């Protein structure tokens, strides 16, 4: 839960985690919704499509 | 003065400031968004603060509200309950009575203390 965003200038700044782990001290499923699932799919395509030339091979 | 002191009460006991008419002694930036700047509205202050006692009071009052704001932000709660630190802070019923005598000082210390104890509980144990 320590997801940081790397910037192109080398700075890596925490984000999406801007909470103290959201600890509540005194005391429920982290599922994905449809667009989030769609995002994961597109994320995959990006991870490979965005991965010297491919033509060296 | 009823609305002014109401605005003040919530700032001091909840960290909640809602000042669409800019009456309040303070305001902040940001109307990601954590780099909050704070401002002191010298022109609408209750005390001029050319004395050490009033300066100290002013800052304690600001901290009170700030500590509470942080707690609400960390807990993602709109309010901090009376069932939290066991400090009851009564509403300001009479503004002039609060201005009279060192009533702000004690009232604020109680408020401050509550903000501080709650803040500390969460930070240390949470």
């Amino acid at each position: 839960q320590f997801d940081l965003i790397r910037l192109n200038n080398g700075t890596i700044e925490l984000n999406g985690i801007l909470t103290p782990k959201a600890e509540v001290l005194t005391k429920i499923e982290k599922t994905l919704n449809i667009d989030e699932l769609e995002s994961v799919h597109n994320t995959f395509l990006t991870n490979i499509l965005s991965h010297p030339y491919p033509t060296s091979l | 003065s009823q609305d002014y002191c109401t605005m003040l009460y919530e700032w001091l006991t909840q960290g909640i400031l809602n000042d669409p008419y800019q009456e309040f002694m303070t305001y902040d930036d940001l109307e990601r968004a954590w780099d909050t700047q704070y401002f002191i509205r010298k022109d609408v202050l209750l005390r001029d603060c050319d004395s050490e006692e009033d300066k100290n009071l002013l800052f304690k009052m600001l901290r009170t509200g700030i500590l509470l704001k942080v707690v609400r932000a960390s807990l993602q709660i709109p309010t901090i309950p009376s069932n939290s630190s066991d400090i009851t802070i009564q509403e300001i019923n009479d503004f002039a009575d609060l201005m009279e005598g060192s009533n702000l000082e004690l009232y604020v210390d109680k408020c401050y203390s509550r903000a501080n104890e709650i803040f500390l509980k969460l930070f240390f144990q949470g």
